[PDB]
């Protein structure tokens, strides 16, 4: 009864119950996901309902213990995570209104239908075909149509709903001593009073705007190259001092330039590394690939699979007609019962996805000792970060020719290396300007700096200034372009895909500087080492029990994200791009327009 | 003396002289001068029934830790706060018994293990029962050491 006893003795009970219930819920869910029937939806909805009701009751009960009389750090962190009101601080009818606006937004996004002006009877959804038209077509007219349509029919309906959504979320967040909603998102990177490891909510914006400054020397050259290359497929449509038209990037919103590899390959007659026929000519099943992944993981010094994962998991899609959503996922039903749900085919891409998923499996195996409320990554970003380095280290030619899938006399050269590096940088450094731009735009519109009659003009001037792309058609203020992105119209945070891109290469360099590697970083492997495994595992097992700025400094040695490893990873590509642009004009002028000529 | 019960997987490390934890603290306490013999094995296929088998309980609230070889079976509602409970669950008045919910799809360290312990003690008796002897055919007509 030391004013904290109720804190520790409450916490226990909670712990137990929580864990148990959660498990019930989760088994239920895995079920429905692997065997789609009509009754299983009911078997899982009530389990989720009971879990949610129990958690909200415990949250309403935890309030009775003040948060300044606690002295131990871990119990204070657990209470601070549980004591969160979340929603339901609003007026009751406004809560239902918020649920309706959210669900209506999600539905209007999901079931969008756009139809041709030449044939309005049968037409296209978003997922089947629209992405294919925007990715694989090659005529300017069809791309411009597919681009303007989706923003003229799904951008116009969403604005009068997003307007109310903003103010409702702001009034929600403003009851928990917060000043807007964006701060309620940045609050994930917050650390209070640990004598030096503190990280104020504000300094996240400072880091982001301070690390985006060092990327531009590389992104500018990449933009110049991609532009001078796109000036071949569509002759006399781009200006050599202008920006790019949004409907030429490779998808609906311009998030990944990966589909531009067909037009901008450096050496179009030297094929890259690809183990796809060598696999099937060796009769590899879904079992063999996972055995290879586990062998690689155990080679570095991590434990085996739990021997309950080989009988329960579903590695190959069920033969008969058994509807199960084929989207890879790593389940941690808790209680040490880990599973992997994915419809593996015999392709090297699935061979890399297996590694990327067993990464999450290992990361979940590590921290299974912490209290139940601390079973996550250090923040939202570390999870996929620690996941992706396995795929980045398993795709190098060394690890391939050491497993029996490449001819021993396969000799790699600098041409194939530049090819691979551009294929990588079309995805890694390509999405960063878009990500930072969209997140800054959302923070701005939430804090109230941008008046609600200047949304689209500000968004497009930002697309002109930062990322270097220009709209093809004018858009007045009956539109809303950002509401046409999945992570926006569904109330999903969108800054993790910018911190992950940095944490990735920081982890890569920090780790395989212990494997005593000597060459460029893009050939670096973490196999056969034991110091690397220990350095990684001394962070994998913390969970949330320590501030993330300590989880970093125990791996790389710094107390923040630093972009230098990224540039050090791309240095060869940068040396090449500095030569292939001796005659073009780097950068872009925000005056050019595709219609004002 | 022969004791037997069932406990979780990763808690068998607590049936040993001089340990601590939610199980060994106050469910079963072995002394510091133990002379017995601990046996413990896995019984997943015999005691775990899908959907939850809520028969086995384990106390996790008590005033103070136990005494060696002592036994406590009460069901008095705990009291952590300062206000007396009057036997009603709720705020700072917790039920003292929970249940292991075993299922066959658990990992090692959570499947039910069965534990038995032997303990000897020689009060004053000089003959309560000796161990097992050897075997062989007694030869005859030979000078032998018998
Ligand atoms: C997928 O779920 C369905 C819906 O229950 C299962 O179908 C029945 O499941 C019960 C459960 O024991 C069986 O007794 C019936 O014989 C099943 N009937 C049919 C027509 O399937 C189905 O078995 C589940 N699939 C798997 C692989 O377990
Ligand atoms: C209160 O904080 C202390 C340390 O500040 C925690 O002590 C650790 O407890 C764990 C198990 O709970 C042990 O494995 C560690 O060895 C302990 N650390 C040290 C330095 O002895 C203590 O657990 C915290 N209280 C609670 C209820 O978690
Ligand atoms: C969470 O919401 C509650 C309202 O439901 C806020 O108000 C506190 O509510 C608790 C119990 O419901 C009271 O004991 C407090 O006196 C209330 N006021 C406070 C704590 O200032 C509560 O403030 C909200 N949580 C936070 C962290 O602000
Ligand atoms: C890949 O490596 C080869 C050999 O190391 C390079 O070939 C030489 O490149 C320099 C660079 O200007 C030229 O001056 C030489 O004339 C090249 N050698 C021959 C025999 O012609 C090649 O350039 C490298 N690839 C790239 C893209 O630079
Ligand atoms: C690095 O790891 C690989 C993976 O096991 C080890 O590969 C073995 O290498 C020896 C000799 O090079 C071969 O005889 C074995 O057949 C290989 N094993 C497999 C499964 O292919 C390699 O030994 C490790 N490196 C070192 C220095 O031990
Ligand atoms: C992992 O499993 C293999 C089975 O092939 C076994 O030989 C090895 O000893 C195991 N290692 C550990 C650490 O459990």
């Amino acid at each position: 009864s030391t004013i904290e006893e109720q804190a520790k003795t409450f916490l226990d009970k909670f712990n137990h119950e929580a864990e148990d219930l959660f498990y019930q819920s989760s088994l239920a869910s895995w079920n429905y996901n692997t065997n789609i029937t009509e009754e299983n939806v009911q078997n899982m909805n009530n389990a989720g309902d009971k879990w949610s009701a129990f958690l909200k009751e415990q949250s309403t009960l935890a309030q009775m213990y003040p948060l300044q009389e606690i002295q131990n750090l871990t119990v204070k962190l657990q209470l601070q995570a549980l004591q969160q009101n979340g929603s339901s601080v609003l007026s009751e009818d406004k809560s239902k209104r918020l649920n309706t606006i959210l669900n209506t937004m999600s539905t209007i996004y999901s079931t969008g239908k756009v139809c041709n002006p030449d044939n309005p009877q049968e037409c296209l959804l978003l997922e089947p075909g629209l992405n294919e038209i925007m990715a694989n077509s090659l005529d300017y007219n069809e791309r411009l149509w597919a681009w303007e349509s989706w923003r003229s029919e799904v951008g116009k309906q969403l604005r009068p709903l997003y307007e109310e959504y903003v103010v409702l979320k702001n009034e929600m967040a403003r009851a928990n001593h917060y000043e807007d909603y964006g701060d309620y998102w940045r609050g994930d990177y917050e650390v209070n009073g640990v004598d030096g490891y503190d990280y104020s909510r504000g300094q996240l914006i400072e880091d982001v705007e301070h690390t985006f400054e060092e990327i531009k020397p590389l992104y500018e050259h990449l933009h110049a190259y991609v532009r001078a290359k796109l000036m071949n497929a569509y002759p006399s449509y781009i200006s050599p001092i202008g920006c790019l038209p949004a409907h030429l990037l490779g998808d609906m919103w311009g998030r990944f330039w990966t589909n531009l590899y067909s037009l901008t390959v450096p050496f179009g007659q030297k094929p890259n590394i690809d183990v796809t026929d060598a696999m099937v000519d060796q009769a590899w099943d879904a079992q063999r690939i996972f055995k290879e992944a586990e062998k690689f993981f155990v080679s570095v010094g991590l434990p085996n699979m739990t021997q309950g994962f080989w009988e329960n998991s579903m590695l190959t899609d069920p033969g008969n007609v058994q509807k199960a959503v084929c989207h890879p996922t790593a389940w941690d039903l808790g209680k040490g019962d880990f599973r992997i749900l994915m419809c593996t085919k015999v392709t090297m891409d699935d061979f890399l996805t297996a590694h990327h998923e067993m990464g999450h499996i290992q990361y979940d195996m590590a921290y299974a000792a912490q209290p139940f409320l601390l079973r996550n990554g250090a923040n939202e970003g570390f999870h996929e970060a620690v996941g992706e380095i396995m795929s980045l280290s398993a795709a190098t030619p060394k690890h391939l020719k050491s497993i029996g899938l490449l001819s021993p006399d396969f000799q790699e050269d600098n041409e194939t290396e530049i090819n691979f590096l551009l294929k990588q940088a079309l995805t890694i450094v390509g999405t960063l300007p878009f990500t930072y731009m969209l997140e800054k735009w959302r923070w701005m519109v939430f804090k109230g700096e941008i008046p609600k009659d200047q949304w689209m003009k500000k968004w497009w001037e930002m697309k002109r200034e930062i990322v270097g792309v220009v709209e093809p058609v004018p858009h007045d203020e009956t539109y809303c372009d950002p509401a046409s992105l999945f992570h926006v119209s569904n109330d999903y945070s969108f800054i993790r895909y910018y911190t992950r891109t940095l944490y990735q290469f920081q982890f890569q360099e920090a780790l395989c500087q212990a494997a005593k590697h000597e060459g460029p970083l893009h050939k670096c492997d973490i196999s056969n080492s034991t110091e690397a495994g220990q350095k990684l595992f001394n962070m994998l097992r913390l969970g949330k029990s320590e501030p993330w700025t300590l989880a970093l400094e125990n791996v790389v040695g710094a107390k923040n994200m630093n972009v230098r490893p990224l540039l050090n990873y791309f240095e060869p590509l940068f040396t090449w791009l500095k030569d292939q642009n001796k005659n073009s004009f780097v950068g872009w002028s925000t005056d050019w327009s595709p219609y004002a000529d | 003396y022969a004791d037997s019960f069932v406990i979780r997987g990763n808690e068998v490390r607590q049936i040993a002289p001089g340990q601590t934890g939610n199980i060994a603290d106050y469910n079963y306490k072995l002394p510091d001068d133990f002379t017995g013999c601990v046996i413990a094995w896995n019984s997943n296929k015999l005691d775990s029934k899908v959907s939850g088998n809520y028969n086995y309980l384990y106390r996790l609230f008590r005033k103070s830790n136990l005494k060696p070889f002592e036994r406590d079976i009460s069901t008095e509602i705990y009291q952590a706060g300062n206000k007396p409970c009057n036997g009603v669950a709720g705020f700072n008045c917790y039920f003292p018994l929970r249940s292991y919910g075993f299922r066959p799809t658990y990992g090692v360290g959570h499947q039910p293990y069965r534990v038995v312990v032997l303990s000897f003690e020689l009060l004053h008796a000089p003959a309560t029962v000796c161990g097992p002897k050897k075997s062989t055919n007694l030869v005859k007509n030979k000078c032998v050491n018998f």
